[PDB]
């Protein structure tokens, strides 16, 4: 019934102010419960940052107290995180969450990735990975898309606009210099492709980029 | 700050077998009102944490009765009487007694499963990429177990370590397998000075490495 | 200091 949603920039320059929004639907933030900000670092380490109560009082992690602020807009049913003087060490996934620790009520957002970096937003190059001969009369052929040289995370890869969801492996991005490299693979029977069109759809919001690549045979 | 110690770090269990996680708090989490505020969260791969247990032993709505939480003072335990496939993920405990709220390092639960050979595919660089002055050779190693795998690249018979980006997926919830991608990246020049490109996988399912390669002698 | 106290007082 209740839904929490994080929004805000994905890329922030060092020393700037990070500003996030948590929009709440299905419950009023003036009624009850504590409304929290929690971030997860690479490595899976969780850190509670602070909360604002339904009454408007705030509690902050002492390690942040100096440069953290939490506010709310009671007319929009939103609460906000302001973190000053961010460093690259503040790179993390930020969640908002509502609970009270003695009741059944508990809801987390989906989280939003925040990268603190000086690097510029860079659109990906998407290359199609077609087999180099293999066998046409075989059970399964696997194809792929190579998403190379983008910044920052994340990117979304679907196949045929979400028509193929079985046979798909989208591998986590890896960093080399200051550019990410992601890859996806899909396995299909030898009968659909090449007789049918297989297209990978890459979306990079941070750069407002969308690209569709058909996997056409080279074979010969 | 109260620190929470989780054991074990990871945990490999067969479907239908029991499992338990320990959380030790440096201080007593017993508060001055007789309640003890310790919760358990489960973070499935790609999803956000979800609370399972609160106040030590109480189940959250939607949580199967397979889950049991016990303990007091400093020692707490989460017990999965019978592990299923969708129990796959990372478990945390958290204390809300002492300010500030603190979490454990987390315990990773993997599904112990029957061994499974990887299927290996190699892909030459796309024409598009080459007309840009770069060449990436990609090797997919799909649906294998266990996770320990070793990939080698050979260019014209010679092993190459530099320019190789490896990436693992998480445990697949449907078949409990793992997959990884191996990408070798060179300049166009470099790529055009050699003929054979090879992708060797070493895995306990195979006495000899399973090898895929191609020569630059085809569209 | 716990949330139960902070919310109910």
């Amino acid at each position: 019934g209740v839904q929490l949603q994080e929004s805000g920039p994905g890329l922030v320059k060092p020393s700037q102010s990070l500003s996030l929004t948590c929009t709440v639907t299905g419950y009023s933030i003036t009624s009850d419960y504590a409304w929290n900000w929690i971030r997860q670092f690479p490595g899976n380490k969780l850190e509670w940052m602070g909360y604002i109560t339904y009454s408007g009082s705030t509690g902050y992690n002492p390690s942040l107290k100096s440069r953290i602020s939490i506010t709310r807009d009671t007319s929009k049913n939103q609460f906000f995180l302001q973190l000053n003087s961010v460093t690259t060490e503040d790179t993390a996934t930020y969640y908002c969450a509502s609970y009270d620790d003695y009741t059944w009520f508990t809801y987390w957002g989906q989280g939003t990735l925040v990268t603190v970096s000086a690097a510029k937003t860079t659109p990906p190059s998407v290359f199609p990975l077609a087999p180099g001969s293999a066998a046409q009369t075989n059970s399964m052929v696997t194809l792929g898309c190579l998403v190379k040289g983008y910044f920052p995370e994340p990117v979304t890869v679907t196949w045929n606009s979400g028509s193929l969801s079985s046979g798909v492996h989208t591998f986590p991005a890896v960093l080399q210099s200051d550019l990410y490299t992601l890859s996806s693979s899909v396995t299909v029977p030898s009968s659909p492709r090449p007789s049918e069109t297989v297209t990978c759809n890459v979306a990079h919001p941070a750069s407002s980029t969308k690209v569709d690549k058909k996997i056409v045979p080279r074979d010969c | 700050d109260v620190q929470m110690t989780q054991t074990p770090l990871t945990l490999s269990v067969t479907i239908g077998q029991p499992a338990s996680i320990s959380c030790e708090s440096s201080q007593s989490l017993l508060y001055s009102n007789g309640k003890t505020y310790l919760n358990w969260l489960l973070q499935r791969p790609g999803q956000s944490p979800k609370r399972l247990i609160y106040l030590v032993s109480k189940l959250d709505s939607g949580v199967p009765d397979r889950f049991t939480g016990s303990g007091s003072g400093t020692d707490f335990t989460l017990r999965i009487s019978r592990v299923e496939a969708e129990d796959l993920g990372v478990y945390y405990c958290v204390q809300g007694t002492h300010f500030p709220r603190t979490f454990g390092g987390g315990t990773k639960l993997e599904i112990k499963r029957a061994d499974a050979a990887p299927t290996v595919s190699i892909f030459p660089p796309s024409s598009e990429q080459l007309t840009s002055g770069g060449a990436s050779v990609v090797c997919f190693l799909n649906n294998f177990y266990p996770k320990d795998i070793n990939v080698k690249w050979k260019i014209d018979g010679s092993e190459r370590q530099n320019g190789v980006l490896n990436s693992w997926t998480d445990q697949d919830s449907k078949d409990s397998t793992y997959s990884m991608s191996s990408t070798l990246t060179l300049t166009k020049d470099e790529y055009e000075r050699h003929n054979s490109y090879t992708c060797e996988a070493t895995h306990k399912t195979s006495t000899s490495p399973i090898v895929k390669s191609f020569n630059r002698n085809e569209c | 200091k716990p949330l139960e106290e902070v919310l109910n007082l």
